[PDB]
């Protein structure tokens, strides 16, 4: 059908369209407008209902600038949700919100799949129940902090300690020994990261899988906030119909929650909390709840996500928090002590396998390294208070082991090899498990601490121990 | 006429022009077969609250009113189910079949109805069975911070109550739809899928089923309570729906009031625990008891909601935080947690027994902080740090595996008379399953004793027996 | 007021509210410096703050449902005279336990008897 | 205080717009009003005067508040009482710092001045 503009309010926008049939909420309506005389302009604007009124009014969010609106121009209804674009021909490029690709090395043709963005979550009936651990290949991940796949994972990690580094690991590794692919959407300052990202997994030629979708601070806020569900739409296409055993990633959840700082500011309605739109919990929930294991296929959604806020108490944050199932923490000072990844023993939930299902050995490993770890710390404190020599034997030998224990943990990455020229190494749970096991019983006391960095295997440790001319 | 028009649609509001005869609270379902509750009527638009989505409603659209008062099914058919808080199976299996139904807004039990408690809830956990005793008809209130262990206790709970006659009705408001599959899973595996009901609203609900969600599982649990059945109603969280309840609210336009919830949060909360009662003698005997949660940000307790509840709980159970993260499994402080109707309904030799620890181990708790000031020590306070330890041993509960009473009676008599001097501290876990063994096996008499008596036995047999499992244990 | 309660009273009322005053401040000034700064009069000062502030809990009637203990029911004449004796310091001897949750001062002195001391 | 709770409550009522604290506009035009009478009429007119002694009550001892601001603001001195001195063993509990009068060196007797300066 087709209905006339009556009122503009900016950013709200507010336009109180005048209609014969309404449009459903959620609907996409599209606007084009020539420039008949000098006056004019020419506009192409797409809009969201998102509320009913009085009368024919339905009032809707633009995702543009509105300016050069005009009262009385004629308004389309396309008739479903804002439909991006998606499939096997829209995979390899960046997209903005809407649909098209910001860079112009091609366009998608008319005849693609189009899918809608808001769809319900999965019913509990193809729900599974969640045991598993997903495998990372990162020994101090599969050793203290185990990903449960489905689930939201949590990296309190500052910019420039290592997070492009670890996602881009993750990413390759979840390609090379998964059949899983990545999507990334970010909301914040400057992608340099795209030619990081270009270089590495286009040699490995996952760039051509991986959809990622942008639109950043300088966009309206509709567009800041509807960019991670369409995310996630990629996700849900690939879930749906590919049904393969692809455990896809998407790299953002909390940003979805920094742009709902600008849903606030998007709503135009009765405050709540501090500032924030009544409808936090309700709203972030949408989102969240969209990522689940199912039974329909096997694609696991589990999501590694960093927040910014960074503050305890507050609403947002702690609403946020409250979904997250692991937590893993990046610190500057642990990237000091050329150990990387630069992970501390810090760990959330996870014990689905261990000690839940049998997990004996991983969990009583696990329980030893902190508990050496922590009993390394206050040996240190020791350490600079009066000296080391003062102590014991049995409590030299502690320290002895802890710093064979410390250096283990760096991992040498895949995506290193073009910096460091280290091939790279890919580590097995198990192996993790069974090999990091002899390092605690003291199997190799003997070797030089030197020898324990930036290997794969315990093996790799003798070998570059007897390589030094031991 | 009963037919009336849509003139409005937004987040789950709607009015409506027309509904002449419409009644207060009544039901109402549209043209697309969701339906809603009327809460406000005005001289000419009713204002209708929609519980189901939303999305489908069109201005224009004839809504229809069912003719009664927000009513949920209930009836025996229901066991061993997940539904949706309003009555609608959200698990396949068929419909439900239910035999009746029962509005939400029922009154609580008044004066003269009720009576003291008597009769006690066994959890299984050593800790909370022992020191904290909670009985049947009391509403104890479970406080902790997010990865406390709280739904583990929840469901030790559920778990243990399998011999006791004990309708528990579990109730999941706003949580993740993959942590309520894993528990329907966890509860089928250990075959209490057969005598309990699971109602969940999910976050990814409109706030209506969200807010509907704990009344219309204590309205379950009534019909069950009326016929003289006992019921356990477990709350996964309260707060969630103080969130629900402020949304739908100030979505509402009525004005907030401290924090940021209105006014109407202490009559919401304590209408819905109020209902949980010990009937009396003359009324037929039926309990109610009630396991809420709420979530405190770091810990603390001063705040509008966790205070807000603690008024109307008849007791506290307080998890401690770091406790949790150093490896003590369940968390629980001594000093804060309190049971009002607790030793009224505890089984007399607990009384005669475990009474003594819980003055231990708050004496332990302080004491601790001074000897971790002092480097040297007198011998008495020494003895007094090991037998702390020990107890601190001693109440770690394995998850998912409940204890049942009498050898909680038995073990700790076993600690408090002191016999656990010689064994180390490590040995100590091994020795409570070896002395489990034991006594299952060969000591056979005592249990049933005190499974009939409710009284300790004779202490020189019972004492013989522990020595000759003093006998059998090797140490490390 | 003087007059209503009479003279002792009313002393040993205000007495007794300027050391919890003291030792009000004194916690705050020993959560600073630290415990073992502070002068062998303010030792004093705290150490019968401490007494006096726990002597003032009593065994209760109600009580004896959730803890099981008898109450007591304690004249204020006894209340003065016990408030005088400890402000005196007649009793520096004792342990600050057994000023805890006890009705009469002869119900201290049983206390510190049962402790051993 | 209580007046201006009476104030805010009978405005409030009449539906007059709010302000910093639900008080009304016209809060300090009252209480100017009130205060501004007092005064030491000249010898011409007779000489008489009318002194005042308003009391403010405030929680916790903000006296940053609105109210407590706003006399402040309007009033020739104030005497600070704390409950702290109070249950110090100093009564009446002034604080001596806080506390501020503006005819400091006139209304007293040359003897009192004198050594109250020392003092
Ligand atoms: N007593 C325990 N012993 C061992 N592991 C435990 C124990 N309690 C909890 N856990 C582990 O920690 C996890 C914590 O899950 P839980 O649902 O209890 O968390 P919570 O944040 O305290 O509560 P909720 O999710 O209800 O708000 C459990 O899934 C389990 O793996
Ligand atoms: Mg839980």
């Amino acid at each position: 059908t087709r209905g006339r503009v009556i009122q503009v309010m900016g950013p709200v926008v507010d336009v109180k369209f005048e209609n014969g049939h309404l449009p459903a909420i959620y609907n996409a309506l599209k606007i084009q407008h020539k420039a008949r005389n000098e006056n004019e302009v020419d506009i192409d604007l797409t809009l969201e209902v998102a509320l009913h009124l009085g009368d024919d009014t339905v009032r809707t969010i633009a995702m543009a600038s509105t300016d050069g609106l005009i009262r009385g121009m004629e308004v389309i209804d396309t008739g479903a949700p804002i439909s991006v674009p998606v499939g096997e021909v829209t995979l390899g490029r960046v997209f903005n919100v809407l649909g098209e690709p910001i860079d112009l090395e091609g366009d998608i043709p008319a005849d693609a799949r189009r899918d809608p963005i808001h769809r319900p979550a999965p019913k509990f009936e193809e729900l599974a129940t969640e045991v598993e651990i997903l495998e990372t290949g990162i020994k101090v991940v599969d050793l203290l902090a185990p990903y449960i796949k489905g689930g939201k994972i949590g990296l309190f990690g500052g910019a420039g300690v290592g997070k492009t580094v670890l996602i881009q690991e993750l990413i390759h590794n979840i390609a090379q020994e998964h059949g899983g692919i990545s999507v990334f959407a970010g909301v914040g300052e400057r992608t340099r990261e795209g030619n990081d990202l270009y270089h590495e997994m286009k040699d490995s030629g996952v760039i051509s899988k991986t959809a990622m979708v942008f639109g950043q601070m300088n966009e309206p806020p509709g567009a800041r906030m509807r960019v991670a569900l369409t995310g996630l739409t990629m996700a849900e296409y690939f879930r749906d119909e590919q049904g393969q055993d692809v455990l896809l990633f998407i790299d953002n959840i909390f940003r979805f929650t920094q742009a709902g700082s600008e849903v606030s500011a998007l709503l135009g309605r009765m405050p709540s909390a501090v500032g924030y739109q009544p409808t936090l919990a309700t709203e972030m929930g949408q989102l969240q709840e969209r990522i689940t294991s199912t039974a329909k296929g096997s694609i696991t959604s589990i999501q590694a996500i960093y927040v910014p806020a960074d503050d305890y108490t507050d609403p947002a944050p702690a609403t946020t928090f409250s979904h997250l199932d692991a937590t893993t923490n990046l610190e500057r000072k642990l990237a000091e002590m050329g150990i990387y990844p630069a992970v501390d023993p810090l760990a959330s939930t996870s014990r689905a396998l261990a000690p839940e299902i049998v997990g004996e050995e991983h969990y009583q490993v696990a329980r030893k390294v902190q508990q050496t770890l922590q009993r390394y710390k206050e040996l240190q404190d020791i350490i600079a208070i009066l000296g080391m020599d003062e102590l014991s034997d049995e409590d030299k030998l502690v320290v002895h082991r802890a710093r064979r224990i410390q250096f283990f943990l760096s991992q040498n990455f895949h995506v290193a090899e073009q910096f460091t020229g280290q091939p790279g190494s890919y580590v097995p749970v198990k192996e993790t498990v069974r090999g990091f096991k002899e390092i605690l019983e003291g199997k190799y006391d003997h070797l030089p601490e030197d020898a324990f960095r930036l290997v794969g295997r315990i093996e790799e440790v003798v070998e570059k121990a007897k390589a030094m001319g031991v | 006429s009963d037919v009336g028009t849509v003139i409005q649609v937004g987040d789950g509001i709607a009015r409506a022009h027309g509904l002449d005869n419409v009644m207060s609270g009544e039901l109402v379902e549209f043209a697309n077969g969701v339906m809603g509750m009327a809460l406000n009527l005005e001289e000419n638009n009713v204002g209708i609250v929609i519980l189901g989505p939303y999305t489908g409603i069109k201005e224009g659209d004839e809504v229809r009113r069912t003719g009664r008062i927000m009513e949920v099914p209930v009836g025996e058919a229901l066991i061993g189910r997940v539904v949706n808080p309003l009555g609608q199976p959200v698990d396949g299996l068929g419909p439900v079949e239910t035999t009746e139904t029962r509005p939400i807004e029922s009154r609580a039990p008044g004066v003269m109805d009720r009576r003291s408690v008597h009769e006690p809830l066994q959890t299984g956990i050593k800790a909370i069975d022992a020191l904290v005793p909670i009985g049947r008809g009391q509403r104890e209130l479970i406080i902790g911070d997010r990865q406390t262990g709280k739904t583990s206790v929840a469901i030790d709970t559920i778990i243990n109550q399998k011999d006791q006659n004990m309708i528990s009705i579990y109730v999941a408001i706003g949580q993740k739809e993959s942590t309520v599959r894993t528990v329907v899973e966890t509860l089928r595996k250990h075959g209490a899928l057969d005598y309990t009901i699971v109602v969940t609203a999910s976050a990814s609900q409109p706030a209506p089923l969200l807010f509907l969600a704990p009344y219309a599982g204590v309205a379950m649990g009534e019909y069950f309570m009326y016929k003289g059945k006992h019921v356990l109603v477990v709350y996964d969280d309260l707060s969630k729906q103080a969130a629900a309840y402020r949304e739908l609210s100030l979505l509402l336009r009525r004005p907030p009031g401290r924090e940021a919830y209105p006014g109407d949060i202490f009559y919401l909360h304590s209408r819905l625990l109020e209902r949980a009662a010990k009937l009396s003698d003359a009324k037929g005997g039926g309990s109610l008891t009630a396991l809420p949660f709420v979530e405190t940000q770091a810990g603390d307790i001063s705040a509008y909601i966790p205070t807000n509840v603690i008024s109307i709980t008849d007791g506290q159970i307080f998890l401690q935080s770091d406790l949790f993260f150093s490896g003590v499994r369940p968390a629980i402080n001594a000093g804060l947690s309190v049971s009002r109707v607790g030793g009224a309904a505890q089984i007399k030799a607990m009384k005669k027994v475990a009474g003594t620890l819980r003055l231990d181990l708050a004496a332990y708790r302080e004491l601790e902080a001074f000897a971790q000031f002092g480097s040297d020590l007198d011998k008495a306070t020494q003895a007094k740090l090991a037998r702390g330890a020990r107890t601190v041993e001693v109440l770690k509960q394995d998850l998912h595996q409940p204890i049942p009473v009498e050898k909680q009676v038995l073990i700790i008599y076993a600690l408090t008379r002191g016999f656990l001097d010689d064994i180390p501290v490590e040995d100590v876990r091994r020795f409570e399953k070896e002395f489990y063994l034991f006594l299952d096996q060969n000591g056979q008499h005592l249990l049933e004793h005190i499974r009939t008596t409710k009284d300790l036995p004779n202490e020189d047999d019972l004492n013989k027996a522990i020595e000759a499992f003093k006998k059998t244990f090797v140490v490390s």
